[PDB]
RNA sequence: CUUGAGUCUCGUAGAGGGGGGUAGAAUUCCAGGUGUAGCGGUGAAAUGCGUAGAGAUCUGGAGGAAUACCGGUGGCGAAGGCGGCCCCCUGGACGAAGACUGACGCUCAGGUGCGAAAGCGUGGGGAGCAAACAGGAUUAGAUACCCUGGUAGUCCACGCCGUAAACGAUGUCGACUUGGAGGUUGUGCCCUUGAGGCGUGGCUUCCGGAGCUAACGCGUUAAGUCGACCGCCUGGGGAGUACGGCCGCAAGGUUAAAACUCAAAUGAAUUGACGGGGGC
């Protein structure tokens, strides 16, 4: 539903850990844009984005690590 | 085949596809499967699992539906999860686990 | 002789098999409960009601250190393994939280093949 | 020299050479053509998952146009070197010079 | 593959004038520097077939202006042939 | 001559490829700690395995293997195919815009490659898994299925091998003809403008018209219309066989008969019966 558009960012900056949490569950698997409607390719961005961001450690594999 | 048999290997294979694989859970819990009754030839399978939601069947019809409305899809899953040429029609029940 | 006061167990909600065990706070397990180990066995020892009434196995561990606070953790789908935690709020001792923290892998280990009828 | 942004951590402990090492480092900008185009450090920071048992980690960054090789000994170095606990390094479509997530909130 | 300067570079002699791109000269000089370029990702990774399978597409390329040149002019065949040092 | 063809410049997405790194779970092992009476197995046991203290828990290490969520008609590819992160190398696709070249084309016998898994070779490597084989649970064919083990194999490197229902069971290219709903990814315009409104490309999907098809269906990603080239078949069984060649180290593949035999073989649909089924 057009909202990483409205935010305007085609190329979207991984360090933007507040965007990332909100698509990041208590776990830490990735919520899917069936629910959040976002694009595909910022869908796409965002899960290698995650990943970099996790061995960075910027974002838990999972908490009980 | 033996349904006495069939069934525990069936109960694994419920609990594992209705842990980790839900995007509707009105239940929002780990329910348990208290038991299965497959008939002869596993045509129909009796699923009687547990609700964690408080035993109330105020939250526990929310899930039994949701167990009944995605159960094609579910089908699927454990359709292509034992290789069985019988897919098991699906029905839910709650059950007096506590009396 | 040594109280802890805040209680943390530890259950294998297996299928087949259904055992607890008492733990430190401090992780150091001490004490443990086995269903299969009242003599419950096959169908026996898997029955939810052979899990339900572990609890006093657990329980009398507990009792010698006297702990009370409830944070125990859950590992493996059990059958009825939510009526064992009623079991365990029905003792009464007082309940933290629970942990549903079945280990999940990134299919790294090569899983074996499943029986066939 | 082509574009890179780069992040790594020092163990929180060794700081003691972490504000001189970054310009030691960048003797290899500086001295072979590097433009660097930005650098951010953010200082120790609580990892979210610990990494070899260690926990608020020196967090630091680099926005650079670097040659195919200078990185390389750069980063053997980090490979090389054990002050530093992890180490990242990421090609650029173009440089970045604006407030990072990071910095920003400052 | 290539640097657009490198291009720039064989367009300038090689073609009339820099907008003179199609010129069958122009065309294999182009993918015969390219080819040289696959040829030193080959010499370490044997195992990249799938690189291996465009290379084809182009030597049977200028293969194919080759003929259509020397059956168009062989005077720059004959002078683009060494002029390439290629068929010596 | 320039639209076919192709180049340049501008991008643009992509599990494309090759290499080298690296992460985190998991599993096994090992270390300890605390902590035991079991443990795991079945339908039940057996089988396994525990006071050496196992089983469990943390803490640690080692090893090998694979990359959850994301993630799906979603892409990438000639196809087989491609799924952690990073870097190095590298193929192709596509859009836009303009120029350049000027028919530079298509198909392809022969040809040369490409190539799922198992298998062969050498040397590697060894988590987990699992043919073979092994212990307990047997007689309608138990020769068992089940559990307990378990080598090769499974990984690497280099080799061979060259087949798979390698399947869209639909050769390649080009042109022509009703729809609608998607997805995807380009990009123009016009709205501030997301959204929105006009577009316009690529690729993909589901219906579906006409048309075609024995029927099934297919249906602008035609099995419609056409064109060009290639490939193939001619009742069924014997039979992809004997044998000969070629290839392979083998294994073996490839090539491909004939003898004899028969009145059908066989496709799609249709109507019913039954049942070791279940709903009402
Ligand atoms: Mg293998
Ligand atoms: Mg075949
Ligand atoms: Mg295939």
């Amino acid at each position: 539903f057009c909202r990483f558009t409205a935010e305007g960012v085609q190329e979207i900056d991984y360090k933007d850990i507040a965007t990332l949490k909100n698509y990041i569950t208590e776990s830490g698997k990735i919520v899917p844009s069936r629910i959040t409607g976002t694009r595909a390719k910022y869908q796409r961005q965002l899960a290698r984005a995650i990943k970099r961001a996790r061995y960075l450690s910027l974002l838990p594999y999972t908490d009980r690590h | 085949g033996r349904p006495q048999r069939v069934a525990q290997e069936m109960q694994k294979e419920i609990a594992l596809i209705l842990q980790r694989e839900i995007k509707d859970p009105r239940l929002g819990m780990m329910t348990t499967v208290s038991g299965v009754e497959m008939s002869r030839d596993l045509a129909y399978a009796k699923v009687y699992v547990t609700f964690l939601n408080d035993k109330d069947e105020d939250a526990v019809k929310a899930g039994i539906k949701a167990l009944q409305e995605a159960s094609g899809f579910i089908r699927s899953l454990l359709g292509k999860a034992m290789r069985l040429r019988i897919v098991p029609e699906l029905t839910f029940f709650y059950d007096n686990s506590l009396v | 002789r040594k109280q802890v006061s805040d209680g943390v167990a530890h259950i294998h909600a297996s299928f087949n098999n259904t055992i607890v065990t008492i733990t430190d706070r401090q992780g150091n397990a001490l004490g443990w409960a086995t269903a299969g180990g009242s003599g419950f066995r096959g169908s026996r020892k898997s029955t939810p009601f052979a899990a339900q009434v572990a609890a006093e196995r657990c329980a009398d561990a507990v009792k010698e250190y006297g702990i009370k606070n409830l944070e125990v953790m859950v590992k493996g789908p059990g059958p009825g393994r939510e009526s064992t935690i009623r079991a365990l709020n029905a003792a009464g001792f007082r309940i933290t939280n629970i942990t549903d923290v079945t280990p999940i892998p990134h299919n790294g280990c090569r899983p074996p093949k499943k029986r066939r009828v | 020299m082509r574009h890179y942004e780069i992040v790594f951590m020092v163990h929180p402990d060794q700081s003691e050479q972490v504000p001189g090492m970054i310009e030691r480092y960048t003797a290899a900008i500086t001295g072979a053509e590097g433009k660097i185009h930005r650098l951010e450090d953010w200082g120790r920071r609580q990892l979210a998952y610990p990494i070899n048992k260690l926990h608020k980690a020196h967090y630091v960054l680099m926005n650079v146009e670097a040659p195919q090789e200078v990185i390389d000994e750069l980063e053997t170095t980090f490979r090389f070197n054990d002050a530093v606990i992890r180490s990242m390094v990421m090609r650029t479509k173009h440089a970045v010079t604006e407030a990072s997530p990071m910095v920003k909130a400052k | 593959s290539l640097s657009t300067e490198a291009t720039a570079k064989i367009v300038s002699e090689f073609g009339r004038d820099a907008n003179d791109t199609g010129s069958t000269e122009v065309q294999v000089a182009l993918l015969t520097a390219q080819i040289n370029h696959l040829q030193g990702h080959f010499a370490e990774h044997k195992k990249d077939h799938h690189s291996r399978r465009g290379l084809l597409r182009m030597v049977s390329q200028r293969r194919k202006l080759l003929d259509y040149l020397k059956r168009k002019d062989v005077a720059r065949y004959t002078q683009l042939i060494e002029r390439l040092g290629l068929r010596r």
